[PDB]
């Protein structure tokens, strides 16, 4: 399985990183010689994206509480949850009893920046 | 030609033993699944007698009982749909 | 060539010579190898012709561009009648029928005595033409006939140091 | 149950991590990344003919012979 | 079948006979010009997909959070489930 | 039978000459960039380089692992085979050999090599009990560690040095 | 030559691309673009999509969050439910059910 | 025993709302036809007939009430439904015809290889462009539910 040889591993740091050099340099001469080039760029390029990733999600942080939901101890609960929902139907039989009225109060929210009051 | 012990017999079974049992799990996962989300949606409920609860629901509705056209379509299905609807 | 980009002897020198043995070197006989390839050779060999225009009268520039003109003559001289040759042992390939049973079979070559010395000749031809590339005349073409041998029984001359 | 912050930057950040490693790998280490490549060099490489009628050549040859070209 | 017996054979790079080598180029360079286009899809759908629960969610941005600034109390309970 | 996958001459009489040039091929004969100076005995070679090649100097060409090679079967003449393939690690692995890089360059070819699957047929059925499934993959981890970007020029100027050879099939 | 030769002119200049006909330079460049876009931006475009989800969801997820600050109130299930199919517990989806079923009913 | 599946809520309102009969475009009519059927073992999810009546009614688009813009909001995300079908067959028929010919020279089992799975993948990449181009991508979560809900529902008593 595979294809010959065409350059050095992908844990080999140096060895990748001349290639991806020569991507810019060298041009290549040979189909194999310049995918080799692609994939040892891939790695800077693909390591680069996810290093913005992790850098503006911890310069520039997500302000909702909800991302708690994505520790991954917390995953197989949340499977269950999806597998474990009443059954019913989607249609209210009888109307929701809440001590607030969401819908109303940001209607008012929405229009005097001030709570009904 | 032909031989049980051949390469394609003996890799057509070692297939399907190897495969079909992982292959029903992964479907089923997937059906299991879709109940999940039907149950939630529109569970089946059962009614005692199909016209007394067809009326509870035109008059819940008011919905004219005349105009509903109530059919038939399995031994334990029934179906109230509008005669008017283009 | 349209190009701005200037290249010294030195870099043309080395381009050129980077160009010939890749091309001596890559396996002539796997046709991916040359489907693959070509297409960056020919965007090589325009460059490299482009800066080495100064240095065709070249003590050491020159030789190199002239080998890698012949190379690239004999590049594609072999390819084409190995390529006739696939042609005519998947033409025998697909006679055999579905699973060698003969069940969905192709119509067999009629004139495979007469295909057998059209290719032979080709051979010959080559080999005169390219006196200093008969290793890779053999590697496509020679090892090409060879297996064309094991369906036909014809003669060429270099058919016993095949093992017929 | 009110604070004052919430720390995200390490939950996602893991799970950044998490979900990019294994989509890298899939897509990059595996040598059966070029099973592709092997069956289509074990079967189809090669092994090919211009000699040979095929259902392609002679529908797009009938129908133009149909229009007159 | 029957083959044709008078093949020119190509003899150098500059007098070349049309072959199914040939044609192999240019499947590769038209599979490699699908590619290309194919492209299109992913990075479209990364460019023009939107993931909003409402129209409502930029009406609270625009009254509530303008400059992508404003503190909001957290509780918890809300978003944890329990 | 007659071997599988093989051109029958007569009832139980294999058509093995594609074996035998693609052996030819891999030249498996000594080769050393300094000819043998006057005066001088035996190359050295110790017990223990002598083991390494133990298991790979006593085939016998059967050609039961080639035809038995699925892959083989599918591509005869572009798939050097498991035989072949073992030969050529023991030319490899050979101490007094000074050619192992220029060996191991023209061996590095998709077709030539990496058609090997590892059925482990070729290992199964081998009449003097030995292992070429186990020589491919050492020569297959051996050529990856070893690959460097200057192999295909080595390949061509050994190329050249045998412009000069007669019709058959050789190193190119 | 006719309405014929007038049909088979047009075909003749409407069939007359061929990628034998591109030059040296673009051919290879063609080949090059598309391995590249195989290696290095395919895989690279799902995790830009990944980005962007986190973040237009936590945009989607903090407002809910400034609605409750702003509305002082304890009664989670107002602003989502997470016991209801789907995507129904959300505050809007729950009124536009409500909607529904005060319509329906009588 | 018994079940009754009868019009959902939203098809009630829906009907009593209708001003009038809605042309259907070409592109709905295709979609509708190239729509896989739906085999209700139970009845959960809305079919091509149930999509027909939703495009078929009717609404006044000016009309304030909560109730009809529900309606309206649904019969939009219907619409951009029925003409997203429209891109499959494209995609089916390119991603046969354009690798078969592409390996027409080639042996049986090659294109037994390739072509079912060019196929797919046409396919696939045809329902891609199909939804992104109806505008399914930008669609919120409120209006692709009500988009999605059912328009049978077995009668729950009391
Ligand atoms: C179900 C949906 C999918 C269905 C299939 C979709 C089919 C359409 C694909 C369209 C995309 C472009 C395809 C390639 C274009 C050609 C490029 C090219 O020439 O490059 C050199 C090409 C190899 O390219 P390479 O990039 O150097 O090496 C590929 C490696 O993957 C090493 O590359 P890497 O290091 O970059 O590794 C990344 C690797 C990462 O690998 C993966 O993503 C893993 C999956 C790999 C296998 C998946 C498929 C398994 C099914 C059987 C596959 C074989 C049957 C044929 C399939 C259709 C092939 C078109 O990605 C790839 O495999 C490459 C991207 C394109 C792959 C397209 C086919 C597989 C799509 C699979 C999607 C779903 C996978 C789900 C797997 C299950 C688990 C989730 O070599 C050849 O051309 C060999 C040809 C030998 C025969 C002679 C043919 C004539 C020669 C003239 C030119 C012919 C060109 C056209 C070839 C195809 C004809 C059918
Ligand atoms: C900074 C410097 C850093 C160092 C140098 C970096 C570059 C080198 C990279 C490594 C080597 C790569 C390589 O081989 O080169 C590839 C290749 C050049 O190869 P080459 O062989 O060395 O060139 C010699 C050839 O003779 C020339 O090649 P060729 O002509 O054979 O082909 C080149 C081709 C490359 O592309 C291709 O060959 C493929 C073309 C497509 C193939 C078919 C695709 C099929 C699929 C369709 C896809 C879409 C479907 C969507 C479906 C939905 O170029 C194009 O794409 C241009 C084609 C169109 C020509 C014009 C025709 C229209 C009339 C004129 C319009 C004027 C409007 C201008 C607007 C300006 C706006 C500001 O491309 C280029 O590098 C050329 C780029 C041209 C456009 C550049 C525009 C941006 C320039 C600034 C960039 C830097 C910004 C810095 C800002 C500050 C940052 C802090
Ligand atoms: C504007 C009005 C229309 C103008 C059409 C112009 C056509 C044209 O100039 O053709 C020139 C072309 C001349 O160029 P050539 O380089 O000499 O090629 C000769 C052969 O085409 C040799 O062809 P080949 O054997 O190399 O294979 C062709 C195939 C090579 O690629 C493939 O075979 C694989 C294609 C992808 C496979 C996976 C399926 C994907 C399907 C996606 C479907 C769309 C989904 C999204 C949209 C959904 C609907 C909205 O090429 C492509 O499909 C590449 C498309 C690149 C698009 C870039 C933009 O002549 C022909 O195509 C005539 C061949 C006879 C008819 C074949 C009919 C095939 C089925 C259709
Ligand atoms: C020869 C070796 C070559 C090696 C090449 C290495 C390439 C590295 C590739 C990096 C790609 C990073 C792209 C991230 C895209 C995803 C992020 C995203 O969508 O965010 C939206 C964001 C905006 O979203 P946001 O959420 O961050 O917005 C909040 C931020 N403020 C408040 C400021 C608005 O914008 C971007 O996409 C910007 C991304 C910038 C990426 C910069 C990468 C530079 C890489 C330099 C490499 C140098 C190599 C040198 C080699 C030397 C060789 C000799
Ligand atoms: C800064 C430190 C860095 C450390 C780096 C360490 C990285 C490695 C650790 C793993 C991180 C990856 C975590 C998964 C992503 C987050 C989970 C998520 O979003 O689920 C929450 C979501 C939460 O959604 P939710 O809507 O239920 O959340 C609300 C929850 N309640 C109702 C309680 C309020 O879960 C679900 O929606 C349920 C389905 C989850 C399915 C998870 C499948 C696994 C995915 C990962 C596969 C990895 C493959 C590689 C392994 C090979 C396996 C053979
Ligand atoms: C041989 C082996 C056999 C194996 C057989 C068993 C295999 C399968 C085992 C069971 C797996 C069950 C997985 C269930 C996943 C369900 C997850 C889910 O519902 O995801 C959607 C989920 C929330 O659902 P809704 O509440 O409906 O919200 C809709 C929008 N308002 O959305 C998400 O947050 C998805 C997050 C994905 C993040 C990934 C990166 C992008
Ligand atoms: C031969 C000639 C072939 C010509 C092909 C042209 C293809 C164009 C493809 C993009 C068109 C997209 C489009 O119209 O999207 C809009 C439209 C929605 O917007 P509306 O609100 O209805 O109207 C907008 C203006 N008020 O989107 C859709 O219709 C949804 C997606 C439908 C499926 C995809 C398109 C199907 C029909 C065209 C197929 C073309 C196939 C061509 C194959 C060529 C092979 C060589
Ligand atoms: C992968 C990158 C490289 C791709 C190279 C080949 C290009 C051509 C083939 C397509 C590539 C992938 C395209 C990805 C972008 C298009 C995705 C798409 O259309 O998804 C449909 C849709 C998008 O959701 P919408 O709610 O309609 O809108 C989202 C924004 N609100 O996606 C889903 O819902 C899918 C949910 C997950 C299903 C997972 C099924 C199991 C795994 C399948 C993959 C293996
Ligand atoms: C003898 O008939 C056949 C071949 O010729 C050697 C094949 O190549 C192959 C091998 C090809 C595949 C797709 C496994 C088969 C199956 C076949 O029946
Ligand atoms: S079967 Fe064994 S003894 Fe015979 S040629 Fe192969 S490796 Fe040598
Ligand atoms: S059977 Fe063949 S695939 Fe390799 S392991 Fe032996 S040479
Ligand atoms: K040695």
């Amino acid at each position: 399985s595979g294809n010959a040889a065409r350059g050095p591993p992908l844990y080999d740091l140096p060895g990748n990183f001349r290639y991806a050099k020569e991507f810019f340099t060298k041009p290549a001469i040979s189909y194999g010689e310049f995918h080799q080039q692609c994939t040892s760029l891939r790695l800077f390029v693909c390591a680069g994206t996810v290093g913005y990733m992790l850098f503006s999600f911890t310069m520039w942080p997500c302000r909702s509480s909800y991302w708690k939901n994505w520790a991954v101890w917390k995953v197989p609960g949340n499977i269950m949850h999806h597998f474990s929902k009443r059954s019913g139907s989607i249609f209210l039989d009888e109307p929701l009893k809440r001590t607030i009225d969401v819908p109303k109060t940001y209607a008012h929210l929405i229009a005097t920046r001030r709570l009904p009051g | 030609m032909l031989r049980y012990d051949s390469l394609l017999w003996q890799c057509t079974l070692a297939a399907g033993i190897w495969f079909i049992p992982q292959d029903v799990a992964a479907i089923s996962a997937f059906l299991l699944y879709g109940r999940s989300k039907s149950r939630t949606i529109n569970q089946p409920v059962y009614v005692d007698n199909i016209d007394t609860a067809a009326n509870e629901y035109f008059k819940r509705k008011g919905l004219d009982p005349t105009k509903m056209i109530m059919m038939r379509k399995s031994s334990k299905i029934t179906e109230i749909r509008y005669g008017e609807m283009y | 060539m349209l190009t701005v980009d200037k290249f010294t002897r030195a870099e043309a020198l080395q381009r050129a010579s980077n160009l010939y043995y890749q091309v001596l070197g890559t396996n002539w006989e796997d046709g991916l190898n040359l489907v693959l390839d070509v297409p960056f050779w020919e965007s090589e060999l325009e460059k490299v012709d482009h800066m080495c225009e100064p240095y065709l009268c070249d003590d050491e520039i020159g030789p190199i561009i002239r080998n890698l003109h012949e190379t690239v003559n004999c590049m594609y001289a072999c390819e084409d009648v190995r390529d006739h040759i696939n042609e005519l042992l998947e033409l025998s390939s697909r006679a055999e029928g579905v699973m060698g049973s003969g069940a969905a079979a192709s119509e067999e070559v009629e004139n495979m005595p007469e295909q057998c010395g059209m290719v032979t000749k080709a051979y010959e031809d080559l080999l005169a033409r390219y006196p200093e590339h008969h290793p890779k005349i053999e590697q496509t073409v020679g090892h090409g006939l060879a297996v064309l041998r094991q369906l036909e029984k014809f003669n060429f001359k270099s058919s016993h140091r095949y093992f017929f | 149950n009110k604070p004052v912050v919430v720390n995200t930057s390490g939950v996602v950040n893991t799970a950044v991590l998490g979900i990019s490693g294994a989509w890298l790998y899939f897509y990059c280490v595996p040598l059966r990344r070029k099973e592709w490549y092997d069956i289509m060099m074990d079967y189809v490489h090669h092994k090919r003919t211009q000699y040979a009628s095929n259902f392609p050549d002679k529908a797009v040859r009938t129908a133009l012979r149909f229009a007159k070209v | 079948a029957r083959v044709p017996e008078d093949i020119e054979f190509t003899k150098n790079r500059y007098t070349r006979r049309y072959n199914l080598a040939t044609e192999d180029r240019v499947k590769l360079l038209n599979w490699n010009a699908f590619c290309i286009a194919v492209t299109a899809l992913p990075i479209a759908y990364v460019y023009y997909s939107w993931y909003e629960s409402s129209e409502d969610t930029d009406m609270i941005y625009r009254t509530m959070d303008p400059m992508r600034e404003a503190k909001a109390d957290y509780y918890l309970p809300l978003l944890r489930g329990h | 039978q007659p071997l599988p996958h093989t051109y029958v001459l007569k009832d139980l009489v294999p058509d093995l000459s594609n074996f035998y040039n693609q052996y030819k091929s891999i030249e498996p004969f000594l080769k050393r960039r300094r000819a043998k100076q006057p005066g001088e005995k035996e190359y050295y070679q110790s017990i223990e380089d002598r083991e390494k090649l133990d298991g790979m100097y006593e085939c016998n060409l059967c050609a039961c692992c080639m035809t038995s090679c699925p892959s083989y079967w599918w591509n005869p003449e572009y798939y050097l085979g498991p035989a072949v393939l073992l030969q050529a690690y023991r030319w490899i692995a050979d101490s007094r050999d000074e050619f192992t890089t220029e060996r191991m360059a023209w061996i590095n070819d998709s077709m030539r090599l990496y058609r090997c699957h590892g059925i482990m047929n070729c290992t199964s059925c081998c009449p003097k009990g030995l292992d070429p499934a186990k020589a491919i993959a050492k020569m297959k981890a051996a050529i990856a560690a070893a690959y460097e970007p200057g192999w295909t020029k080595i390949v061509a100027q050994e190329s050249i040095a045998n412009k000069k050879r007669e019709s058959g099939m050789m190193y190119a | 030559g006719g309405i014929g030769g007038v049909w088979r002119g047009a075909f003749e200049v409407a069939s007359a691309y061929t990628a034998l006909n591109l030059e040296r330079q673009r051919f290879a460049n063609i080949i090059r673009l598309g391995t590249f876009c195989r290696v290095v931006i395919w895989p690279v475009i799902p995790l830009v999509g990944l980005f962007h989800y986190i973040r237009q969801r936590d945009r989607d997820w903090y407002a809910l969050e400034l609605l409750r600050s702003r509305c002082k109130s304890e009664d989670c299930a107002a602003f989502y439910d997470w016991t209801m199919p789907g995507s129904s517990g959300h505050w809007r989806m729950q009124n536009d059910l409500e909607i529904i079923r005060r319509a329906a009913n009588v | 025993a018994n079940l009754l599946l009868v019009p959902s809520d939203i098809t009630i309102i829906e009907e009593k709302n209708k001003i009038a009969k809605r042309r259907i475009r070409l592109l709905e009519k295709t979609g509708l036809a190239l729509m896989f059927p739906v085999f209700h073992w139970r009845y959960s999810k809305l079919d091509k007939h149930d999509m027909y009546n939703i495009l078929r009614r009717k609404f006044d688009p000016s009309a304030s009430d909560p109730a009809i813009d529900i309606c309206r909001r649904r019969q939009e995300s219907v619409r951009r439904r029925v003409i997203a079908q429209n891109g499959l067959l494209p995609g089916l028929l390119l991603g046969v015809s354009l690798p078969w010919w592409s390996l027409r020279r080639y042996n049986y089992q090659s294109k037994l290889i390739v072509l079912p799975f060019c196929a797919y993948f046409g396919a696939i990449c045809g329902r891609i462009a199909g939804h992104g181009l109806s505008w399914r991508w930008v669609e919120t979560d409120r209006q692709r539910m009500l988009g999605n809900l059912p328009a049978k529902v077995y009668y729950r008593p009391k």
